[PDB]
């Protein structure tokens, strides 16, 4: 799916049962490999400590005519990863609306220790992990096509940081460009 | 509160409203402003935290290798000469050329640092005494006369900028100020050179720096010797304008942005995670 | 306007169809006054770590869906430190803010009363004949009312039209309520104070109110539209605050 | 011509001096104390202003 | 609010569901001041003859469209006087106000990045090989992505998650951009100022913008609704100037 | 003087024969400040939930006893709402009085010292090989030294001459302590601040400070007189807050 | 009396009272601070001494060889290869560690300093002439791009630190800030990397300060040179906190604090002294 | 921005002077002449007063 457009293009549908999940993924925002070629993430890997909340932006790109509701929900990291719906209600969360607003934002804050973390990763500075799950349902009128695509954005809050410059891990060459 | 210092986050309590801050709308082109204070219950932080090291200045003042020249002190061909040369370019190496490719437009002065070293080639014998090498890094502007040998009359250099350095010493340094003709140094030119849309596509029709040319100014050594001379580029006074997509693909030419088609991030199993 | 945002703790709810807030009997929860405690140890408030949105399952609703209930604050008795704060204490007192979600269509059709019932004392299906607590309320689960009546030998009359307490089904709306009325309504948020005769109270042996949630015109739609609408209760505590710490309960 | 400027420390004998040798601008170092910036250009740069608070559309 | 009525010259747009104007990087088009100016010679500005509205042809947005690529001053070569300016000039500089309008249903549902990118160089499909310029943009034809990679011995690289510059497609929102997402959004309109590192600059041998038109969520709708959307693109220059005046081009 | 008393919560301590209280390094706890958080979030303070005194189980004080260490926070682990707050937050932030308590006569003698060092991190009993956690600290249990050198596989170097640390045993009493001499003294109690280098921390994968108790002149007394005297520890948490709310932990 | 003084002691005379300065309780875990003049007769003494030396910023600051770094200019094996690496660490000699680790939490700015010394291999020649040998020694953060072979596009450090150096001038050096995540650089660390108690226990979790990679930018020799690379970290304005008990034992591992058990002090053979 | 400080001299032309050269305090050389201390974090940390004369218990 890289390989194509389909890599942004989260699936949703219509459930037969309620509180599945639809993604979920590390919050390593130079390390993960759903962030670390992000616009964000670019930035990141030419450095080696990184601080701040961020902006994790939802949006909704299916018929006018479609509902639902989403919960997207953050973890810091001391217990593991979120089982269901019910162990991720415990967590910083928001319940989204899918209505004339389209988009919705979770604000992931920063809980952390230090004042930094790593971004190439480590255990000693893990950030958490970022799921979302069916709050309740997709729910359409007849003749419209059951999948839906959700699309996630990425920014950075204003009182994020970045320390220690390095070189990044992602380009190389073997000689001289001729 | 300083310049550069980032924003303290404010005690927020609990709220029922008719604000809504998380619900926003991508389609308008506009970044959302959110505070972690809008979407939860957070304290009074006093973050000292500075963007001392994201600055353009700090971002891009360091010095980068980008030639490596070589040259000998007895010719074998043409590329081991007495002397050589390089066509003055940002886009042989790759790491300096993806930080520069991050702007459009950028408008900097240089700093040109020297680290030149020699080894002796490899003989049937070494045993000499020598006296120590002597260089020479002669810029020409574009449309000088260039040297066509060595002896040549034109390292007389009386117009051209020159530098002499005995091995041993510290590197040499030397000051550039802004060159363009332009306004700014365009990273990226969406055009051709020809006024029918034909020649030369990109940025090279807008790259006339000059050329650099280097020698050994000791006439012969006992037994052969080769040198090589890297060049480093720091930018200093740096101004830069509209911000570019950073580059997946790895680069294949200097001339060109030609690239191999590659997947936009790496892969994994599946899109969600399961344990407990 | 149909837009609002309620934060408590680490969480928030986005509502794009809201209808308004019903707030109790006109009154926000808080904490007891000085001149109306009893016992003199000082309580202990976790502000943040137990007056959070706590999420339930979501019950399928359908045609013949006759109507749900949940008994507080035993509803939440695993949920977190809410949970752990009161098998640990004697006394606890707290209000709510029950949030009740269900979109459908602009294609189906549907309405449900909400209502918050206090002491909604039930009656027996079977007569002269205790019943069971587990038949009354699990620790999270919908216990869910019938359209006929029950023959139940040790569980509450679950006929829906009696409301389980003998009165008629019509008069809940003394009781706060909201509607949702899927034509023009997604959700329904009802603010509770703490309601009861005394202070503080026992958290495990008394079900200080009720939540029902009624179907009074059913769903119905295309059968080519979508089959499958649930109907998820997420509910807040507010103010909540403890007395009598010994060991965990709850005998 | 000694310009004494504010050196580069922490937050809970911090100056330098800085003598200009050359008489070309491009001989001077880097300007490394200036931290101004303003992402107005790229995060909301829409006609109309949009508070937070509002619904956008 | 989401109507808007733009007027420049003898031409109107109107648009009843509008999600803002993106208005360049924060700066409005204008012309030339005198302590910026290099030319010694008088300029010549048309201000409605050439300042006006020119609609172009409209694409057919299908499921499998990878998107479609306008370059530009070049995509309005024989629009009017706009063109018959760009012949007998050496030198000319203008902004941009871009209009992309595409409406379906309330029963379809897509999205489409419509992104301006100042000098967005194309890398070549066949490498180590120079490509025509008629395969970079014709005169006014819409010049399209592909979903996998082109093999194209003369052409442009025209795999879309490439964006063919080499860079991730999914990092182009920092180029002035809207999006047309179909569930709220009729039509999406950029107004771009003269971006370039010299104050004029030869209007043939330059592309200075490319606006691309990208779908990241795919159309897709039920087969008995209408089968065919058009995506229509109406561009007006904005304080158009020229300077250097002699016969027609434009070799 | 020699009695003292001490009350946290709904727990009191009371000392006939009190040498004085140590406190810290000169720090009394508290909460932390506005200008040295990290996180953001708004923290949980139960006051007096937390705050309260939880005994520890006595250890048998022999004439061969070499001495017990129990390490900190992971010895309340489960001690009330203490061990829940901890399973249910990522960062906690804690100090501590640390109460030790042993009468015996005025016919027996001993002394022991009572220090808390901040970051006792121990070797190994067998080299190049790591140890198991259970090893080092239990839930509760009274870690014990060993009189000579430990040749366990898998545990930390238990000779008590040495500490576990590679330093000398006699070199303790920089770091906070006090001495229970039975000729004169019948308890010992320590304040503890918070000592990290970071503001708050995991209260799982870091034991902050570590308690040891070690016999330095051992006990002896008449055969005729009372062969068991016990040691009781009783550790009140003080200023205790918490963040980073989210599910049990504690993997 | 200025800071840092000693005490004066002052006159005193014969004493027959109540006060008991002598007695005192250990078991309150008090320090008593008894002067000379308390128990016996004394003199007034200026006291003039000063405790300069037992700064912190004195006593650390010091220049202490931590690591020393091998490299030749022909590869033996992968230990003796072109380039070498090495993890910056404090804890490879015992010297410095020892210092360190009289406290639990630090806080200083670094001077490296590095003594670089070649030697001629081995050879059934020597008879040769070769230029100046120049050296790089580039530092790379943790969790950047390392060099996996000489020749590697990683040495062109353009973002990296790095710096030049020919033999025969004055040691190179530079100064580092204060580098840690945390507020301090934890000596110690009583805990494990994972949050289940598992993993790596101790003090290994808490430093991640990358690598320091060496080379000859020299691409060859006549004969083979091997090169020997000191690094000398001197810690200077230095906070201290938490004052550790001294080690007795000496060490054993650079990543752990094992040891072996040894007695408390040295012995003699009775508890008396017995002439006259 | 010269600090002319006090030089260390014996008891019984005693000025340096300093010029600071680099933009970064980590740049700085040594505080050598820094003799504060307070040693009664460790030898006196008790909660009550213990004065020497009066008896401890
Ligand atoms: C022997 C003395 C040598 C003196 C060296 C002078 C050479 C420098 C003169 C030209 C400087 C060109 C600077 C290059 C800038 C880049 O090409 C722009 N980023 C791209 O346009
Ligand atoms: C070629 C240029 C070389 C530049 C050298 C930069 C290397 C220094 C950066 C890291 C500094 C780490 C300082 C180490 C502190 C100790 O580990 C602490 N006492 C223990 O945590």
């Amino acid at each position: 799916h890289v390989n194509s457009m389909e890599a942004y293009r989260i699936p949703v549908r219509p459930q037969t049962s309620s509180g599945e999940q639809v993604f979920g993924f590390q919050l390593q925002p130079g390390h993960d490999s759903v962030l670390k070629h992000t616009l964000l993430g670019e930035i990141l890997n030419y450095y080696a400590n990184w601080s701040g909340s961020m902006k994790l932006t939802f949006m909704y790109c299916g018929a006018a005519m479609a509902t639902g509701k989403f919960l997207i929900a953050y973890s810091p990291p001391g217990a593991g990863v979120p089982g269901s719906r019910r162990d991720a209600m415990l967590g910083t969360h928001v319940i989204w609306d899918v209505g004339l607003q389209s988009s919705c934002v979770l604000c992931v804050p920063w809980i952390s220790q230090t004042n930094y973390r790593y971004v190439t990763s480590d255990a000693y500075t893990d950030a958490g992990y970022i799921t979302c799950w069916y709050q309740t349902s997709i729910v359409t009128p007849p003749d419209i096509p059951t999948t839906s695509t959700i699309l996630c954005f990425v920014s950075a809050c204003n009182d994020f940081s970045v320390r220690l410059l390095r070189d990044t891990p992602f380009i190389t060459q073997q000689a001289l460009f001729q | 509160r300083a310049v550069g210092r980032v924003a303290d986050t404010v005690a927020s309590g609990p709220v029922n409203t008719e604000q809504i801050p998380a619900l926003t709308a991508v389609e308008t082109g506009h970044t959302s402003q959110v505070v972690p204070s809008d979407t939860m219950q957070t304290r009074h932080v006093i973050n000292y935290h500075t963007r001392s090291e994201s600055s353009i200045e700090n971002f891009m003042g360091r010095a980068a290798c980008v030639y490596i020249a070589q040259y000998a002190t007895e010719k074998v061909n043409d590329e081991l000469d007495r002397y050589t040369n390089w066509e003055i370019t940002t886009r042989q190496v790759a790491q300096l050329r993806r930080k520069l490719e991050m702007f459009t437009y950028m408008r900097f002065d240089l700093e040109i640092t020297f680290v030149i070293t020699s080894s002796q080639r490899t003989s049937t014998t070494y045993a000499s005494d020598s006296p120590p090498l002597t260089h020479q890094v002669m810029y020409v502007p574009p449309g000088g006369p260039i040297p066509k040998s060595y002896e040549d009359f034109a390292w007389q250099t009386s117009t051209n900028p020159s530098v002499f350095w005995t091995e041993g010493n510290a590197p040499p340094r030397m000051s550039i100020p802004f060159m363009s003709v332009g306004n700014a140094y365009c990273n990226f030119y969406d055009g051709w050179s020809h006024f029918s849309q034909s020649g030369v596509y990109g940025y090279t029709t807008l790259n006339n720096m000059g050329h650099l040319y280097f020698r050994h100014v000791n006439k012969s050594t006992a037994y052969p010797v080769n040198s090589v001379a890297r060049v480093y580029f720091k930018p200093k006074h740096v101004k830069a304008w509209v911000p570019r997509a950073p580059r997946l693909c790895p680069y294949l030419k200097a001339r060109n942005v030609n690239f191999n088609v590659q997947g936009v991030t790496e892969s994994r199993n599946k899109i969600t995670l399961d344990r407990s | 306007d149909r837009v609002r945002s309620i934060t408590l703790g680490n969480s928030t709810i986005t509502t794009q169809e809201c209808a308004n807030v019903v707030v109790g009997y006109g009154v926000w929860p808080t904490y007891l006054s000085d001149h109306e405690a009893t016992a003199v140890d000082q309580p202990t408030q976790p502000d943040v770590a137990t007056c959070r949105f706590y999420t339930l399952e979501s019950v399928k609703w359908e045609s013949s869906s006759a109507g749900w209930w949940w008994k507080f604050p035993e509803a939440l008795s695993d949920m977190g430190l809410f949970g752990q704060n009161m098998q640990y204490h004697y006394l606890g007192r707290t209000g709510y803010t029950i949030h009740v979600q269900c979109n459908a269509s602009k294609f189906h059709q549907g309405c449900l009363l909400v209502v918050c019932v206090p002491e909604a004392e039930m009656g027996a299906a079977t007569t002269d004949h205790a019943f069971n607590h587990t038949k009354l309320s699990n620790i999270g689960q919908a216990m869910e009312f019938s359209a006929k009546k029950s023959t139940d030998q040790t569980g509450p009359q679950t006929a829906v039209h009696n409301a389980g307490m003998g009165v008629a089904v019509g008069n809940l709306t003394i009781f706060p309520h909201q509607w949702i009325n899927l034509r023009t309504n997604n959700s329904a948020t009802i603010v509770m104070p703490y309601i009861n005769s005394v202070p503080m109270d026992n958290m495990y042996r008394h079900y200080n109110f009720t939540l029902m949630v009624i179907p009074f015109a059913k769903l119905e739609h295309s059968p080519q539209a979508s089959t499958y609408v649930p109907i998820t209760v997420t509910v807040a505590p507010m103010c909540a605050e403890y007395n009598g710490l010994r060991l965990a309960g709850h005998q | 011509g000694a310009q004494v400027s504010t050196q580069k420390t922490g937050a809970h004998i911090i100056h330098y001096t800085n003598i200009n040798y050359y008489k070309d601008s491009a001989s001077n170092s880097l300007n490394r104390q200036d931290f101004t910036q303003d992402p107005s250009k790229f995060t909301e740069p829409v006609k109309d202003v949009m508070i937070k608070t509002l619904p956008a559309l």
